[PDB]
C-alpha cells in the first residue's frame, strides 16, 4: 500500500495511517526534579551569563519567523552566548522547523561547540483536516535536533499538526529529553507560562511571573546532589 | 528512451559527461560510517549532471552534516528534507535514540521550471522491503514532480532500474543503454569498452 500515492488523491498525510514497566523511570525523575523555576527575560537584550549555574541540558525554542501565517531570525540565533553558559559535557535540543534551520540551525550548534548525535523528527498528522516558494514538498514535520559536547526512545514524534497559530511543541520532546538521565540542570530557553514544568528552569519573554534566584537554584545541586543523573 | 538503462562501472571513474543533463538525480551513496571516502565523495563530478534541475541524496548519521556538504559543494541549496518512516505489515514502527526514520536531502540547482511543487508532502510511509532498500514510493514522489523528464540514480542496485532513470551502479549486470545521444556519446568515449 502507497500512502504517498494516497495523499495525492485525498489530502490524509502519510503519516495518518500509522498505528500506536518502564513507568519506574519517570517516577525516579519525578522525585530528584528541582522545583520549577520560570525567570521572564527580553533575551534579546539579556546577558546569558547571568544564568548561573552551568548547565547539563539546553532546550531551545526560539519562535521562528516560519511559525507565523518579535520573531527570531537564524541570523539573531547565532548570535546568542550558548556556550558560555553551557557546561563541560552537556547536551542541547534545538527545535528548527523545516526550513533554513535544517541547515543553519547545525550551524549554530557548531557553533556554540556541539557535534550532532540524533535528528529527533515531529511528525504532524492532519487526520482532522484533510508553503515557501523555496518549498518542494509540503512540509509536515519539524526537526528538534539533539546535539553532545564533551564525554528505549525513538527519533520520532507523531501528533496532529496544532491549530494554526498554535505554536507549542509537542510535550513528548520532554518525555524523550528526561529519559535520557543527562543530570538536573535544565534550562529551556524561549520558554513560556504554559510549558513551565517541575525538574526546568524555563526562561523567556513572556512569563508572565518569575521566580527565580541564581542562588536558590544552585543550592539544589549543592553537595550532595552535584552529579545526579537525576533517575535516582 | 522511456525504458529503464543502466551501467554497472565505478562512478569514481565514468566519464558522466556523455550521460548528458537530468532534471532530477538521486544518490543513495555508501558513506563511509564498498565504501567511498569523504574526498571521493567531495569529488564526484555531480555538477556536469545538472543544469537547472533537483538533486536527492540520502544520508544517515554523520553523513546528514558532509551530504549538507557535498550537495552544497556540488552547487546545490537544500531546500527540503524527506523523511522515511520504515513500518512493518501492519502499519506499526519498526546511538543515543533507536531509529524509526531514515533522511533524504534535497536541493536545487539553477530556475528549475515545469516541476509540479507541493504535489506531496515530506514524510514517506511503506514496508521496509529487504535490508538496505529505499521504498519504490519515491519514485512516485519524483515522477509527479518532474513527470516524463531525465532522471539519472547514483549507487543503485540492480532493482533500482526504472523507466526514465538510467541506474548507475556496480552491482548493475553490465551495460543496457537505448538512447541514441548516449548510446553515441559511449562509443565515442569508449571505444573497446570498459571503464
Ligand atoms: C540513507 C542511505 C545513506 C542508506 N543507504 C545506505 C546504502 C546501503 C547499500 C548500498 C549499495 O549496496 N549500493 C549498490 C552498490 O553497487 C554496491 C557497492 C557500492 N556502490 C558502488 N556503485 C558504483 N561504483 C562504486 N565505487 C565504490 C562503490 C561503488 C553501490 C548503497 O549504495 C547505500 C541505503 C539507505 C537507503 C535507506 C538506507
Amino acid at each position: 500500500n502507497d500512502y504517498c500515492q494516497h495523499f495525492v488523491d485525498t489530502g490524509h498525510r502519510p503519516q495518518n495511517f500509522i498505528r500506536d514497566l518502564i513507568r519506574l523511570k519517570d517516577e525516579l525523575i519525578a522525585k530528584s526534579n528541582t522545583p520549577p523555576m520560570y525567570l521572564q527575560a527580553d533575551i534579546e537584550a539579556f546577558d546569558i551569563r547571568e544564568l548561573t549555574p552551568k548547565f547539563d541540558v539546553i532546550l531551545l525554542e526560539p519562535p521562528l519567523e516560519e511559525y507565523y501565517r518579535k520573531c527570531w531570525t537564524w541570523d539573531d540565533i547565532m548570535k546568542l552566548e550558548i556556550d558560555e553558559i553551557a557546561a563541560p559535557r552537556s547536551f542541547i535540543f534545538l527545535w528548527c522547523g523545516s526550513g533554513e534551520g535544517l541547515d543553519l540551525g547545525r550551524v549554530c550548534l557548531r557553533k556554540w561547540g556541539y557535534r550532532r548525535c540524533e535528528d529527533i523528527c515531529w511528525i504532524k498528522t492532519n487526520k482532522n483536516n484533510p508553503l515557501d516558494p523555496k518549498a518542494v514538498f509540503q512540509r509536515t514535520k519539524e526537526h528538534c535536533l539533539m546535539g553532545i559536547k564533551g564525554t528505549v526512545d525513538i527519533d520520532l514524534i507523531i501528533t496532529e499538526e496544532p491549530e494554526i497559530g498554535n505554536i507549542e511543541k509537542p510535550v513528548e520532546i520532554f518525555h524523550i529529553i528526561e529519559h535520557f538521565c543527562l543530570g538536573r540542570r535544565r534550562l529551556h530557553l524561549f520558554g513560556r507560562d504554559s510549558t513551565i514544568r517541575p525538574g526546568w528552569l524555563t526562561v523567556g519573554p513572556t512569563l508572565t511571573n518569575s521566580n527565580y534566584n541564581a542562588e536558590t537554584y544552585a543550592s539544589y545541586f549543592s553537595a550532595p546532589n552535584s552529579y545526579l543523573t537525576g533517575c535516582t | 528512451l522511456f525504458p529503464p538503462q543502466w551501467i554497472c562501472c565505478d562512478i569514481r571513474y565514468l566519464d558522466v559527461s556523455i550521460l548528458g543533463k537530468f532534471a532530477v538525480v538521486m544518490a543513495d551513496p555508501p558513506w563511509d560510517i564498498g565504501t567511498l571516502t569523504d574526498d571521493e565523495m567531495r569529488r564526484l563530478n555531480i555538477p556536469v549532471l545538472q543544469d537547472d534541475g533537483f538533486l536527492f541524496l540520502w544520508v544517515t548519521g554523520r553523513a546528514m552534516e558532509l551530504g549538507r556538504e557535498c550537495l552544497n559543494l556540488w552547487g546545490y541549496e537544500r531546500v527540503d528534507e524527506i523523511i522515511w518512516v520504515k513500518t512493518n505489515q501492519l502499519q506499526r514502527i519498526i546511538h543515543w535514540l533507536n531509529h524509526g526514520k531514515e533522511h533524504c536531502l534535497v536541493g536545487v540547482k539553477g530556475n528549475p521550471q515545469g516541476f509540479n511543487q507541493g504535489l506531496d508532502c515530506d514524510v514517506i510511509v511503506a514496508e521496509v522491503r529487504s535490508t538496505s532498500h529505499k521504498p519504490d514510493e519515491i519514485y512516485g514522489m519524483i515522477e509527479r514532480l518532474s513527470p516524463g523528464t531525465r532522471k539519472i540514480e547514483l549507487f543503485g542496485r540492480p532493482h533500482n532500474v526504472q523507466p526514465n532513470w538510467i541506474t548507475l551502479g556496480n552491482q548493475l549486470d553490465g551495460i543496457h543503454l537505448l538512447d541514441p545521444d548516449v548510446v553515441a556519446r559511449f562509443k565515442q568515449r569508449y571505444p573497446d569498452g570498459i571503464i
